[PDB]
């Protein structure tokens, strides 16, 4: 009795219990170093981060495991996940996306009345290093949720959490949070179109200062976030 | 215009790391070992040419025999000219044997306007091997204020330990698809160091110290999924990066 | 019109400070309190009597058990009460907003508070100010309270002053005994000067 | 440059700053009186509450102001809002939905780059007692968002907040929260179908014990919630 | 089968509230005033019939003249039988004049299996009027364990003060569309009181106290948007609810 | 295997209690600590030394500045550390989980904690236990600490015992001085009996 139109809202719900709010993915470093001090610099950070780390690692990896799941190719899915783990150097950024992946799967599995199907269950048994984005990709294909739609909700949900981190920690007025989310709608559509275009040769395309700030996050004198 | 460099080393009859076999064609100029420390051999790599042009390709092959402790320092700058409708390429395969240590980096890259450059680096190690490897990329000719005018740059690294992948890097830089000056990529800096330490006798806190002592460097170190170290750093010039790299190399070769 | 938030751990003297502040200042100033630190109906009352304020000048606002969110990322109901307090008092010059008790990571949304006072006390530890949360570093004024408990708990006030000055830079902090009105004049002076 | 596909996710985001988390709409009373002690009784509460207070007051009122907004009938919209105010007896429940309505409008208006159109702006100027559901209805019609879709997102969002209240306050394991949200999908669809069927004669259909528990919430000895 | 009750009151020549005009047809039986307090008159309403059947309809009209302080107590139970393909109805229009007080409730409703009942109550007040109005609804014949077997019940209230609406109630009970036993509706109780106090000399805390003293009542009081009081209560029998209502009526009529 | 959460305001003695508890009990019991009360790297250290525990037996988990959410509605990272602690210690019989400091509304998700100990102290007020939050009423054991400060702050311990017994019913509470190991044996006795 499962309705995909509701299920997609449920797994992308900000309160869906994977613990996203404990992670800044390096943003906390940019803040303590006074590179994100206000609405305009926050929007700059977000555009740059989404166009680099998020597009080539998170979004593209989701598309890849979706497509492989459709052909029930478990081997290619685990290969994508190995690439991501061996390519993501900053430890707190690597561990963040892995822990979120663990939580995502454990939560789906905790719901006994949701039948994910033989392939997803097989995936869930074998996966060594799932991330939130790869496991979500397999989830959406398994349930016949349309790729473009799956991407749209996932992108919005992850971005909202980054914007809220900015609101909490800069801090910014909660209204600025909403202006930023509105400004990002053209970029969101460009990102989705780009994701559909990109082949797997672009997977895990390197960022530079983003990685460095994610590593510097380990040594902060005082901090609130796990990454 | 296919340039080659092939190098094979072994512990010599005198107990020292020596060249067992080599070969090269221009631009490459290979020099003979010298011995700063007891077990430590150093071999300089130089380049005699004005740069790479459309169609140019390099092939490098390194084989570091068992028990060799070797430092290969590349003393030139690799300049990529306008390649028009073509491209220049650099392929490197590196093999490090049992209980061997290799310290290596290729020439820093300086892409000119409309340069198109591709490179691929594969490195095979044994569980007892030790490795220090790095790459530097610069924005353009900063002297003439040419920043990110190249066509496209794509370089890749794969490091295997007993046939099992332990590290990857995929670097794609295309000024047409993004502003490489943004705060997530080059962030106003012109020079980028990426460096890996595999199975070296050094603690993360030690590496973190060298980075802090380095002036004019925005940089950092962290532990990889395979339990090795990765360092990334940005600078306004090659010297602060090259110097930082020297200090790190020193910390591992005194142990 | 000028909003000043007061946060700090449970039992640190946030309420005592606000009561002693309005006792002195309400004479010369048009002012009111919004407070998130309430459980029982008999809480909001006790604050009115101790502060010598009419009940219409104090509004309690529940947090749903989320005292951090209530002053920070979704301040909605607190902001609703602010707009309410402006409806009741058109000439209002000063509004004190008390949190529901929190930790060193507590901050106010800029939409809610124009300035922030963080309140810790000596018996929590002398190593508290070097832990360095946003409550220690970001707040416009820090208040270290219950200094009279110092010799009984073994709290070194040179240590606390040293570490505080280090963390806040030139951002002012004030040592305090609220029961004895000690330092209370300093705090009052700060509000008049800084927030005006 | 506004994309309605994103905007609808944005205004229904759990972190969209209207203050829903501070309100239990009477649930806190049910909990302290030991009527909701676990997953099974929580699901009972939710089914009963959604089929009564939420269906006939919240959802139906949203459909009504949507339809009136399409014809630009401002008078009928303000009439629906007057009926709700005069019909909702428990004070904390009445004030909760009103405050949430204020916050919802103030937040949309704070975003200066969103053009709501002449009619919504006229609405926002005249409205005396908007609630979250009525103002949302006018919002969706003004932007050409399809009714059925508007209802789906609104229903999910408001329900997730009730389930989280259960998780926090009972308490329940966060997994139980998710099983509940999954169990509610058939009822969600029934509710939407019902909302489309119902005419305005059903508006503010009385509940009984729900109202009484909402009133009893005023006198609780110790409490965490505003309603 | 159209039943009527019409009643008009005035301050009489002796200074007491008196019936100025009346009329009724069965089932209604109206009795003559008695005087518990000085200003307080009480008039009993009774019913002589075995209930309402298909097609039955009642029309009630109350007019309470200026300065009248009146208590109308309905001493019977209204039973709705199986109405088949038809329904039974109750319409009431109530008018309260300046400085007048009215205490009134219709007979408690006991719907039998397949009973279909509709009712509409409109009340007009003047700014100086005072009102205590209530309605009780039962689940069925609890004696024989008939709970929620009726077809459908729909009752409505509108209260206007100087032509301006200050209160509405819309009660729709249909056991086919919902389980009326659920914890948001009847919650295991069989009897429901809904009560309104408009412009009465009583504080919310005073009403709250009466409710607390009442045994076997789960009930509460709250302030309406128009600044009046509303009381709702559930019970396992009519007596606890009727008693509670007496206590509240007493609190207002001693002031 | 048996998880026991410890919450309470900042400065109330949560850490002191956990350190003094492991000092005594770790001898006869296989046990570990997860803690949300950390800011600086030098925090997690100081707990290892004072508690006489190896570093692998204490895991710090950051809350993102949301210490209530971290033990309650989304406990995800704490739950992740629990499963980690079970990977390190297959024979583990007791796991102490310390919150990031909080108020009287603090509760643990049942998935996270099997039992809960709430810690307040005398200097916060003697009217604290009658405020009646879920920390006072719901917790399996309440600890009233720093009783030695009582005469100096004017705290009436008959009042505190009266009000506590009223609020908790038959749910046990224990008066305590942790510095003096006073009542510490009672707490230890409770854990052995109740949580086993
Ligand atoms: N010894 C001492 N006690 C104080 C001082 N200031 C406040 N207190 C007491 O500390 C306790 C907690 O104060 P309270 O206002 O309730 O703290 P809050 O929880 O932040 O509002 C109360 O019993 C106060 O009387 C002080 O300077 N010295
Ligand atoms: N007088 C007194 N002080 C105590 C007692 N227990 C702890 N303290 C002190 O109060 C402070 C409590 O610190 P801590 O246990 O870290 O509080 P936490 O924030 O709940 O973890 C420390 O400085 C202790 O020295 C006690 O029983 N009596």
């Amino acid at each position: 009795h499962v309705d995909n139109e509701f299920l997609i809202l449920q797994v992308n719900d900000a309160v869906f219990p994977i613990g996203s709010y404990t992670h800044s993915f390096g943003l906390e470093t940019y803040i303590q170093q006074k590179k994100v001090t206000n609405k305009e610099s926050a929007l700059e950070y977000l555009k740059a981060n989404l166009s680099s780390q998020f597009l080539y690692t998170e979004m593209l990896s989701l598309k890849l495991t979706y497509e492989s799941a459709l052909q029930q190719d478990l081997k290619k899915i685990l290969g994508v996940e190995e690439v991501i783990m061996l390519s993501t150097s900053p430890m707190e950024l690597r561990l963040a996306n892995q822990k979120l992946g663990n939580r995502f799967i454990k939560t789906l599995q905790a719901m006994n009345e949701l039948d994910m199907g033989e392939f997803f269950n097989a995936y869930a048994q074998k996966t060594k290093d799932p991330t939130h984005a790869t496991s979500y990709g397999v989830f959406a294909a398994s349930l016949g949720i349309e790729l473009k739609k799956a991407l749209r909700h996932y992108l919005y949900a992850q971005t909202s959490n980054m914007v809220i981190n900015c609101v909490k920690s800069v801090p910014l007025s909660q209204n600025d949070g909403q202006k930023i989310l509105l400004s990002l709608q053209s970029p969101f559509n460009q990102l989705i179109e780009k994701t559909l275009e990109l082949d797997e040769s672009h997977l895990c395309t390197a960022s530079v200062q983003n990685d460095i700030k994610a590593m510097q996050h380990e040594s902060l004198y005082s901090r609130l976030y796990m990454s | 215009q296919e340039s080659k460099l092939r190098l094979k080393t072994k512990i010599g009859a005198d107990g020292r790391c020596v060249i067992e076999d080599n070969f090269f064609t221009p631009p490459f100029k290979l020099m003979a070992p010298f011995y700063p420390k007891d077990d430590l051999a150093e071999i300089m790599l130089l380049a005699v040419s004005p740069g790479m042009m459309r169609g140019d390709a390099q092939d490098v092959q390194l084989n570091i025999g068992p028990n060799c402790k070797l430092r290969i320092t590349s003393q030139s700058f690799e300049k990529i000219h306008n390649t028009e409708d073509g491209f220049a390429s650099r392929d490197m395969h590196i093999v490090v044997g049992e209980n061997a240590f290799l310290d290596f980096a290729p020439f820093p890259l300086i892409p000119f306007e409309n340069a198109h450059f591709k490179g691929n680096t594969t490195i095979s190690l044994r569980s007892s091997s030790q490795l220090l490897y790095s790459e530097i990329i610069v924005a353009g000719r900063v002297a003439r204020n040419e920043l990110f005018k190249f066509n496209r740059l794509h370089t890749k690294i794969s490091i295997l330990q007993d046939e099992k992948p332990i590290y990857y890097d995929n670097t794609i830089l295309d000024p047409k698809t993004t502003d490489l000056n943004n705060m997530c990529m080059f962030d106003g800096y012109t020079h980028y160091l990426n460096l890996v330490l595999v199975n070296c006798p050094i603690e993360l806190s030690g590496v973190r110290e060298c980075i802090e002592e380095s002036e004019g460097v925005d940089g950092a170190v962290s532990e990889t999924a395979s339990s090795h170290l990765c360092v990334k750093a940005l600078a306004k010039g090659s010297e602060p990066l090259l110097h930082l790299r020297e200090k790190i190399a020193r910390l591992v070769t005194q142990t | 019109m000028v909003k000043i938030g007061v946060c700090g751990p449970v039992g640190s003297g946030k309420t005592a400070l606000i009561e002693a502040l309005t006792r002195h200042m309400s004479k010369d100033y048009d002012m009111a309190v919004i407070t998130n630190d309430i459980y029982t109906k008999e809480d909001a009352e006790f604050m009115c009597k101790n502060s010598v304020m009419p009940r219409e000048r104090i509004i309690g606002v529940e947090t749903g058990g989320c005292p951090h969110t209530a002053i920070r990322e979704d301040a909605s109901m607190n902001l609703e009460a602010v707009e309410e307090m402006h409806g009741r008092f058109p000439n209002l010059e000063l509004l004190l907003i008390e949190s529901g008790g929190d930790n060193l990571s507590a901050t106010f949304n800029p939409e809610l508070a124009d300035f922030t006072i963080f309140v810790i006390d000596v018996a929590e530890g002398d190593k508290i100010p070097r832990k360095g949360g946003p409550g220690i570093t970001r707040s416009d004024l820090l208040v270290i309270n219950k200094i009279d408990l110092a010799p009984y708990v073994g709290a070194d006030l040179k240590v606390m002053e040293r570490d505080s000055k280090k963390m806040r830079g030139e951002k002012p902090f004030i040592f305090t005994n609220i029961r004895a009105k000690e330092g209370l004049d300093d705090v009052i002076a700060w509000i008049k000067r800084n927030a005006l």
